[PDB]
RNA sequence: GACAAUGGUAGGAGAGCGUUCUAAGGGCGUUGAAGCAUGAUCGUAAGGACAUGUGGAGCGCUUAGAAGUGAGAAUGCCGGUG
RNA sequence: UAACUUGGGAGUCAGAACAUGGGUGAUAAGGUCCGUGUUCGAAAGGGAAACAGCCCAGACCACCAGCUAAGGUCCCAAAAU
RNA sequence: AGGACGACAUUAGACGAAUCAUCUGGAAAGAUGAAUCAAAGAAGGUAAUAAUCCUGUAGUCGAAAAUGUUGUCUCUCUUGAGUGGAUCCUGAGUACGACGGAGCACGUGAAAUUCCGUCGGAAUCUGGGAGGACCAUCUCCUAAGGCUAAAUACUCUCUAGUGACCGAUAGUGAACCAGUACCGUGAGGGAAAGGUGAAAAGCACCCCGGAAGGGGAGUGAAAUAGAACCUGAAACCGUGUGCUUACAAGUAGUCAGAGCCCGUUAAUGGGUGAUGGCGUGCCUUUUGUAGAAUGAACCGGCGAGUUACGAUUUGAUGCAAGGUUAAGCAGUAAAUGUGGAGCCGUAGCGAAAGCGAGUCUGAAUAGGGCGUUUAGUAUUUGGUCGUAGACCCGAAACCAGGUGAU
């Protein structure tokens, strides 16, 4: 059982929250995994350099095999040479990778029980903004008496709540289904609407 | 991402190379032959720990051979002597009293020869 | 890509329950007249592939 | 957990080991390759299975069989995997598809006799073991093909 | 507390040092960052501090991640100078 | 106080002297080929003037402590003129 | 083939919120204090590090003219079905065959299916082709004429962006007047070389000198930033000096040690070294190297087991008789949702038909082989292997197309 506020501070009820989904024992071996995973994929990957073969020139043989007491050389682009061929060195790439879709489900509940055994969630009735506007939603963050780094979760896009909390340093805005690792952990608060949180359980 | 040869060969050959300060020349300068010198520090320094203990052995044996001929005793005797007489002193010790103070040495000289 | 299987190895073995690779027998091709009957007998049943030879070949064989 | 305290789970993780990195690691120099020979050489080595020019195992062994086009595999369910179906039931290769017991039909199902049967059922199935048949009737059930 | 082991080439195994970058947290900096130079400093090693001079704007630290991650030799390549 | 089994990773396939049982050679070779042991290889320390392979002996680090091994004790040079 | 009107977009632009004070300092954006905007806290600049100083950003607005994509009118073109089975038509040097080649994953093979050269050469709906030689039956098609968007490939280019990509020996060969200089008859080969300062305020004037160069003076926070002018390591070259050295045999140190000179991260200190003991560099390669075997003049920088996809094993984690999705679609180039086609496992044995906790062999209920009498699977760290140049450098050569008889 969790409290219901106003966007004032007031209590405006109380909401049942799965404790299969909020109450878990976190899983930080998976939640950790699944944190890596994020930040790998979200890599672009777009390194590389000149091998020996791709430097410009060096089809040559600088100078005779034997005779000129000099190293023997085979190209001016070999890979010992100023100016010559990277050995092997960056290539592009994609780091992402897949973990099992259970995992993930277990990722995604961890890192919200976690939220919720350490006090950081709280549960608002609704946000009725109708214009954005940054100074409100930064009143209605003070009021509800939320650190520096929120993450505010909408049952859907809310278009108003996005344009007032999107210019506010460590605040983040999601809606349920766009719940991730990186973002919940990232928080040391979550704010979420009880159509949201209603909608959080069912999936989870 | 690149990481580039940046400056930590610096800071360690110079670390060679201040430990080889006062060597000859080159060897006080150039960081392969000061290494090389340094490694030879380091083989004789370990080697001679242990040599010492023997040098300076030798040199105490050697005054207490002079000693004990000023008493008309051999070195040999008069460590057979002071063995069967008990004394445990070591020829460290015998040697610094030979030096320091010879009534001493003579009372341990007779001791030995009556163990004898 | 992906590894190829040894074709060769492929049409002489077969994989048992416990992974090992049953195989056939030399010296069953001809000269009969040669080998006595308790040879020809006995080689006429099949063995396995020993330990020795699989730690070289089964790579050979990984999707057989 | 906190993106400043993250830690992989213990013995998840190790470092990987970097040979040609000066002799105190134990693969400097050589990097582990020893001295010398054709396996001592970028991209060196034989052939797996090569063995030096004696004739290889798989050339010294004859080749056996064929392979048939018309070859027949049956997707196997045992009488122990039927007892999970309430007695009365009609298992069909459907309801077995459906609950999981079959993920792959191939050429249809075939009933197998290991395990017990513990319950009465009317089993429909392309085949069926001798003993699986007669394990079916003696429960009070029926097969049919 | 006891008492046992600890030479080592190829080679196997383990634990670590340091480099650049990234993430998060927490810091430093024109009242002087990095770099460089010197010193009689500290750690079992790789190595880590501190002070002073130079320098003039950037840089540590913690945990995790990722690698163009460590040179004394290749009649190595380029530069400088004997 | 080892041994064996299974599995992951190797390197090695130029060996040397010495002693001894033998072939070969000439009861030649610091020769050559086998058997057996040791040492070197991969082993520093003491002795054999110097001297991988002989003799003693296997260095975790420190000591300006003691006892010994081979070998030594007139001086070089520790210890018996 | 056109025409009229409209819409949208591209090719210039316009507006665009909100900060003051003190301290340090040459300078404030820094620190301190107190404020303010935010649909704008992207970014760059400004005398150091700025949401509020500038250029901008979010947001909103804008086109005389040309171009592009589109909508509606116009314009243009244009019949559409069924019944009948008498006759007619339905692609010929074609299909096909033989021989010789080629192409099919398929190397001539039992070789279908498909093309080329040479020679031969059909049938006509009761026809013809195909189902991997071939025949029959059945089934599916209807060759020897043509056209056809999209889903797919690629990037010289333009616009807007991105990066656990480089940061001047790197990154393009080229940050710079570089395919330049230079080399070659020619094809062709092919460099080196970035940094004053915030501002040029870039040193008036005096002095030595022919000049170069310098000493002052001045500018500047700094000239010890004065022109390849931020920093300024090492090799190397000089000047001065504390200790030391002209009877001594030296891999240059090490251990012992007086004398002399100093005085530190203050530690049972630092520099020097009369004299004694001990002691033939390093790497490579070797049975064995002080080796008179190899390599390095010195210093600096650069310079060698990597990544992708498969395999296997080990560790980790989730789930478990189950485990898991691929492409695709949605999403912010994300996590992720969805997607069960597919893959592995749950049963083996046999060459196979097949049988099945058994099966194969066997005449055998014998004996024997492989099996049964639980655990897998997905992702991933490490190790190793395979395919790739696969740890790095090095041939003599081979082939192809060009350039040369100055
Ligand atoms: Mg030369
Ligand atoms: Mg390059
Ligand atoms: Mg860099
Ligand atoms: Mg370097
Ligand atoms: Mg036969
Ligand atoms: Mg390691
Ligand atoms: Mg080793
Ligand atoms: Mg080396
Ligand atoms: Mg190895
Ligand atoms: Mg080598
Ligand atoms: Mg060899
Ligand atoms: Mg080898
Ligand atoms: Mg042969
Ligand atoms: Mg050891
Ligand atoms: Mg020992
Ligand atoms: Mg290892
Ligand atoms: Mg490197
Ligand atoms: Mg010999
Ligand atoms: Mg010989
Ligand atoms: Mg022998
Ligand atoms: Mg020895
Ligand atoms: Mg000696
Ligand atoms: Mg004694
Ligand atoms: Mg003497
Ligand atoms: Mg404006
Ligand atoms: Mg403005
Ligand atoms: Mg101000
Ligand atoms: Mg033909
Ligand atoms: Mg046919
Ligand atoms: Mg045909
Ligand atoms: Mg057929
Ligand atoms: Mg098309
Ligand atoms: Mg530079
Ligand atoms: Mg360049
Ligand atoms: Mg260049
Ligand atoms: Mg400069
Ligand atoms: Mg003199
Ligand atoms: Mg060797
Ligand atoms: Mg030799
Ligand atoms: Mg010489
Ligand atoms: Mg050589
Ligand atoms: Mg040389
Ligand atoms: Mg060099
Ligand atoms: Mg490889
Ligand atoms: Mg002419």
């Amino acid at each position: 059982n969790y409290d219901v506020l106003k966007l004032d501070g007031t209590k405006s009820g109380s909401i049942e929250l799965s404790d299969a989904v909020f109450g878990i024992e976190p899983n930080n071996s998976v939640l950790f995994e699944a944190i890596n995973l994020q930040r790998a994929s979200l890599r672009q990957g777009t390194h590389a350099v000149k091998n020996r073969s791709a430097v410009s020139g060096g089809g040559r043989k600088p100078w005779k095999q034997k005779g000129t007491g000099r190293a023997r050389q085979g190209t001016i682009r070999a890979p010992q040479w100023r100016g010559g061929g990277i050995v092997f060195g960056p290539t592009p790439r994609s780091y992402a990778y897949k973990m099992p879709k259970k995992m993930r489900r277990l990722a995604l509940r961890s890192a919200l029980s976690f939220k919720a055994q350490e006090n950081g969630l709280t549960v608002v009735d609704a946000f009725n903004f109708e214009a954005p506007k940054t100074k409100e939603f930064k009143n209605v963050l003070s009021t509800l008496e939320q650190p520096k780094k929120v993450l505010v979760v909408t049952e859907n896009e809310d278009v108003n709540v996005e344009l007032s909390a999107r210019n506010i340093p460590g605040v983040q805005v999601t809606t349920a289904q766009g719940l991730n690792v990186l973002d919940i952990t990232n928080a040391d608060s979550l704010v979420i609407t009880e159509a949201a949180a209603k909608k959080v359980e069912e999936v989870l | 991402p690149r990481v580039k040869g940046g400056t930590v060969t610096r800071a360690r050959r110079k670390k060679t190379i201040k430990l080889a300060k006062g060597y000859f020349g080159s060897k006080h300068t150039l960081y392969k032959v000061a290494k090389q010198q340094v490694m030879k520090s380091g083989q004789y320094a370990f080697r001679d720990r242990r040599q010492r203990k023997r040098d300076f052995r030798k040199l105490w044996i050697t005054r207490i051979n002079a000693a004990a001929r000023q008493h008309e005793m051999s070195y040999s005797r008069l460590m057979n002597g002071l063995k069967k007489a008990g004394i445990d002193i070591n020829r460290k010790m015998l040697s610094e009293i030979a030096i320091s103070d010879e009534k001493a040495f003579a009372q341990l000289v007779t001791k030995a020869k009556d163990a004898l | 890509p992906k590894m190829k299987t040894h074709r060769g190895a492929a049409k002489r073995v077969k994989r048992t329950a416990s992974g090992q690779l049953k195989r056939s027998r030399a010296f069953t091709s001809h000269l009969f007249a040669n080998k006595s009957t308790k040879q020809k007998r006995q080689l006429r049943k099949a063995r396995l592939v020993s330990k020795s030879d699989m730690k070289r070949v089964k790579q050979l064989l990984a999707y057989k | 957990m906190k993106l400043h305290e993250l830690k992989p789970a213990e013995g998840s993780r190790k470092e990987r080991n970097r040979v040609g990195r000066g002799v105190a690691t134990g693969n400097g120099k050589t990097s582990g390759r020893g001295h010398k020979g054709q396996k001592a050489r970028s991209g060196g080595g034989v052939r797996p299975g090569f063995e030096g020019g004696q004739l290889p195992l798989f050339r010294r062994l004859p080749k056996r069989g064929f392979t048939n086009i018309n070859r027949k595999e049956y997707a196997i369910v045992n009488l122990d995997q039927l007892n999970k179906f309430e007695d009365g039931t009609e298992v069909t290769p459907a309801l077995l598809v459906e609950s999981g017991v079959v993920k792959n039909e191939k050429s249809g199902i075939k009933i197998l006799g290991n395990g017990s049967l513990d319950k009465k059922l009317t089993v429909k199935a392309h085949k069926f073991s001798a003993s699986a048949a007669e394990a079916i009737d003696a429960k009070g059930g029926a097969h049919e093909v």
